[PDB]
């Protein structure tokens, strides 16, 4: 762990599962873009739940302030109040009115806001509850080469060891000091064997570990699909419809002007 | 029977993820991916699928949180592992179609492009950056991946 | 009576053969309910004592010198139910680590088994209690200290409901007194479960404690007796290279010192009791 | 030759004086050529406080006045390689900063990034690998096809390579069986006598009995005393209500002494335990 953060104790943000369904329907929903019923709304029915997160306005420039030659350097391509390229339909570019002003400002929206939702699924959940529902739909896979439950393994253990290796990762910079040591010194076509006293012995801890991490894995019952039951696993609530009606009133309130 | 194969993508993909994480307290990342690195050292003798769901089980695993590295927000997830569907299926072209055309032709190309239109604008406003990739990502290839990384790549494994 | 023959059993390693077989003796054998230790230098090849057990080894043949127990044997295609006898806590609980919570890697060992998940919540929490883990519930083990990954670890078998334990060089990167505690839970369950936990090279009482010893160079053993046959035999163990318990590492500082009871005194209810024996 | 601390705090994140975890009240002064300790229950002090003396992290109240340079909590990084070839703290499992393909390049890295010629850290890397405890096969070779003592003695050799006027050690002997870690031990108080600043981060009681001459304690994130192994378990109330231990050769008089023996003191050592058992006996 990881950012952002299940702070207590907002409001419902729960089913990591729900909150992955909702988070890929809410872009998944979001194409199909001609009118009024979508943008005045879903910048305000699909933000109706990023601001309930209510977490503080200063979050977001961690997601905006270290480039900002993308945002309005881009959607600027899209200001040609008429297919702002490689236009191509029709006849006028550039414009400050009622008509090209609205579509070019209109992605500042319908773009930037499937950034806020996925803020909110970093944010809102258990890291080891964004990837349980990542499993979720996952394992259902057993159609084509099937190979689904070693990647459920993976991801409890690619997790068990992301903090035991940031935490050893370290250690090795930190006793790598009563021996030297090299570490910011440039030099393009000079100097990047600095980072030699570390990932050397890192690469013991991905191949050796995985020798003596998959031996006490096998030697309890690993056999290892076909059997193998599990442990992990949680339940919806009476509570957890709200998304599941969140992305199905934005199914009315899609079409309720194409009708 | 030969298994034991796996549960290293659990722990080499521990090494690629807590290798762009930087282990950031003096963060020997200066400049673009370094992670690259043990990444060859699966094409040396390991696997085709292997290379593949080893980047899928990072621009996931890492992908929380909070997310999106190179680039500002959420995109490039598995257009940046079409540069790793390709891999093995010398050190001077392997940042050198990457460079060229593999790299970020996936990468952006899809995401500052999606009625059909122009995609160099964001782009290649990484022009330096992705040449800049690859002043010592070729020369990485000298230090730690020959010797040290693919010898001891086989002295664990095939028991 | 007796859980198993390891006969004049033998490993090698894959390039190590001719300069440096790991057994190539050994000739032993353990007792159906006993705290066995095995003690040697540490080159001995005695590590692999309990992989050979479980099958994680088929070292140099199977037919020879075979491993056997009174139920099954090593190895056919059984050999995996001969880790429904067996189970086996390691070294580094860190790594043997499958699972980021407490009862994820309890139970990923009825997980491989067929074993209902409404009984495995329960064969886990007092497996997981059992230890003492009721209140670190579901801490993830790469936060956890290191202390706690070996109770954790011996749970793990007690899910699985086994017929014997084994350490395989277990509490030895863990603090003095973190080895004390641990060390005490497992004779509990030989005590709660009268198992069999087969124990490796350290000292005092994870030698002289338990009932048993053998002490191994370079792969080969003298010595199968009581942990107090064998220390005595403290010269040709400087040769083997070895300590004693801090029992006879005293009586040897009490027969020098003046004090010169009988070479036969193990107990830490041994050296208080025979020494106001003589206050007199 | 003389370290001081007055005073040193350190919390990850920030506020002075807010609030108590981690490293509090940290005061003390030390001594030349002692063998100091870093002591107590495990969350404490030790591994949180040996990594400030040689600048590997620095204090965010006072002062490490040293042995030659001084470290403040505004510090910064030029002048490290004398200041780290002067201290030279070992971590716990030191065997782990194994990079090289000789072993000699890991003890041949102590002296080199420290300022010497390859024929001159040859003979720190060559009397290193000889002083250390390696024989006539192991005074040079790949550095891996080792046991976990040999690297541990080219990992207290690697870090002892420049003979740092100050060693601290986070138990560097861990895990070390009963022969190893009697012969690491030894071996360093000869060269603390040197007049060397022997400090050492552990828990094992009968090693302040056996090795130190001084002592330092902590407690929950906040030093209950700097002491010296006389001073330090008479009360047993010092070990109930601040979470410590004893030596077995102290632990036993109060089992010899709960008979009637009364042995004379409490002497808490091996063979200076059972000089009392006689001079009590008679």
């Amino acid at each position: 762990i990881g950012r952002y953060l299940p702070g207590t104790t907002f409001v419902y943000r729960v089913d990591p599962r729900a909150k992955l369904l909702t988070t890929f329907y809410f872009i998944i929903m979001i194409f199909l873009a001609n009118n009024w019923v979508s943008y005045l709304v879903i910048s305000i029915f699909g933000l109706a739940y990023v601001f309930a997160t209510g977490l503080k306005a200063r979050v977001f420039w961690d997601g905006v302030k270290p480039m900002i030659w993308m945002i309005v350097f881009t959607s600027l391509l899209q200001t040609f109040f008429m297919a702002g390229g490689k236009v191509y339909w029709h006849w006028w570019i550039f414009t400050l009115s009622s008509e090209g002003l609205i579509n070019g400002l209109y992605v500042f929206i319908r773009f930037a806001m499937i950034i806020l939702v996925s803020t909110v699924m970093t944010v809102t959940t258990k890291p080891l509850e964004i990837a349980d529902a990542m499993e979720w739909m996952l394992t259902p896979l057993k159609l084509f080469k099937v190979n689904v439950g070693m990647i459920s393994l993976v991801i409890s253990i690619a997790l068990r060891f992301v903090p035991t290796l940031f935490d050893q990762t370290v250690k090795i910079m930190n006793a790598q000091r009563s021996r030297g040591a090299d570490f910011n010194d440039g030099g393009l076509v000079k100097r990047a064997k600095s980072v030699v006293p570390m990932l050397v012995p890192l690469f013991i801890d991905s191949l050796e570990v995985a020798l003596d991490l998959s031996t006490a894995m096998e030697s309890r019952g690993y056999k290892g699909s076909e059997g193998r039951t599990r442990y992990r696993i949680l339940e919806w609530s009476k509570v957890d419809l709200i998304p599941v009606a969140y992305c199905l009133l934005l199914t009315i309130l899609m079409i309720t002007t194409r009708k | 029977y030969q298994l034991q194969r796996l549960t290293l993508l659990a722990l080499l993909t521990a090494m690629c993820v807590v290798l762009r994480i930087f282990k950031i307290i003096d963060i020997p990342n200066v400049q673009p991916v370094t992670d690259i690195i043990m990444l060859t050292t699966l094409e040396l003798g390991a696997g085709t699928g292997i290379l593949l769901a080893i980047l899928v089980m990072v621009i996931s695993n890492i992908f929380l949180g909070f997310g999106i590295w190179t680039l500002p927000q959420i995109f490039a997830y598995a257009a940046c592992a079409l540069t790793v569907a390709l891999f093995a299926r010398w050190l001077q072209e392997l940042l050198a179609g990457f460079l060229g055309l593999e790299y970020g032709f996936f990468v952006s190309l899809g995401m500052a492009g999606w009625g059909g239109w122009a995609a160099f604008i964001a782009y290649w406003v990484s022009g330096l950056t992705f040449d800049l990739y690859h002043a010592a990502g070729n020369l990485a290839f000298y230090p730690i991946f020959y010797l040290p990384l693919v010898l001891g790549d086989r002295f664990k494994k095939k028991a | 009576g007796s859980d198993n023959i390891i006969s004049f059993d033998h490993v090698t390693f894959t390039y190590p053969d001719s300069p440096r077989p790991a057994l190539s003796d050994l000739s032993f054998a353990i007792e159906r309910g006993s705290w066995t230790a095995l003690i040697g230098h540490n080159g001995s090849g005695k590590s692999t004592v309990s992989k050979l057990i479980n099958g994680l080894l088929a070292p140099d043949d199977l037919d020879k010198s075979s491993i056997t127990v009174d139920g099954v044997k090593l190895g056919a295609d059984t050999v995996w139910e001969v880790r429904e006898k067996v189970g086996i806590v390691f070294q580094n609980p860190d790594n043997q680590f499958v699972g980021a919570t407490v009862s994820d890697d309890v139970a990923f060992g009825l997980e491989n088994r067929a074993v209902p998940r409404p009984e495995m919540l329960k064969i886990v929490a007092q497996a997981v209690a059992d230890v003492g883990m009721a209140d670190y519930a579901d801490s993830e083990p790469s936060n956890l200290s290191g202390g706690q990954k070996q109770r954790v670890a011996i749970a793990g078998i007690l899910a699985v409901k086994p017929q014997v334990i084994i350490l395989d060089e277990s509490t030895s990167m863990l603090d003095p007194e973190g080895k004390e505690q641990i060390l005490d839970l497992v004779r509990k369950i030989k005590e709660d479960n009268n198992l069999t936990v087969i124990s490796i090279t350290h000292d005092l009482e994870e030698a002289a404690g338990a009932d048993q010893v053998l002490v191994l160079d370079d792969g080969q053993l003298l010595d199968q007796g009581k942990p107090e046959e064998i220390f005595p035999k403290v010269e040709m163990l400087k040769r083997i290279g070895l300590d004693i318990p801090f029992v006879y590492r005293l009586k040897q500082l009490l027969k020098e010192r003046g004090i010169v009871l009988p070479d036969e005194i193990d107990d830490d209810e041994k050296l208080v009791q025979s020494l106001w024996q003589l206050n007199s | 030759m003389a370290i001081k601390f007055e005073n040193v705090s350190y919390v990850y994140s920030p506020g002075s004086p807010l609030e108590a975890i981690g490293l509090d009240q940290l005061n003390f002064s030390l001594e030349e050529g002692k063998f100091i300790a870093l002591v107590g229950h495990t969350g404490s002090g030790k591994s949180t406080l040996m990594q400030h003396f040689n600048a590997l992290l620095k204090p965010t109240s006072g002062k490490i006045e040293i042995a030659g340079y001084t470290i403040t909590p505004e510090t910064g990084n030029k002048g490290l390689k004398d200041l780290r070839r002067k201290v030279s703290l070992a971590f716990q499992f030191s065997e782990a900063q194994l990079f090289e393909n000789t072993v000699l390049k890991d003890v041949e890295y102590g002296p080199r990034n420290f300022g010497f010629s390859e024929d001159e850290a040859r003979e720190a890397a060559l009397k290193w690998l000889k002083k250390v405890g390696l024989k006539d096969d192991l005074i040079e070779h790949s550095p891996f096809d080792l046991s976990g003592g040999q690297m541990r003695r080219v990992a207290l050799a690697g870090v002892l390579a420049y003979e740092p006027e100050i060693i601290c050690l986070d138990e560097p002997a861990a895990g070390l069986d009963p022969m190893g870690r009697l012969e690491m031990m030894q071996l360093f108080k000869d060269y603390q006598a040197a007049g060397h600043t022997v400090i050492l981060v552990t828990h094992n009681m009968d090693d302040v009995a056996d090795y130190a001459d001084d002592v330092l304690a902590l407690e929950h994130g906040r030093l209950i005393k700097h002491a010296s192994p006389k001073e330090v378990f008479k009360d047993s109330e010092w070990l109930q209500k601040h979470h410590l231990a004893e030596p077995r050769s102290a632990r036993f008089a109060a089992k010899l002494e709960a008979a009637g023996l009364k042995l004379p003191g409490q002497p808490l050592t091996m063979p200076e335990l059972a000089d009392a058992i006689k001079q009590s006996l008679k």
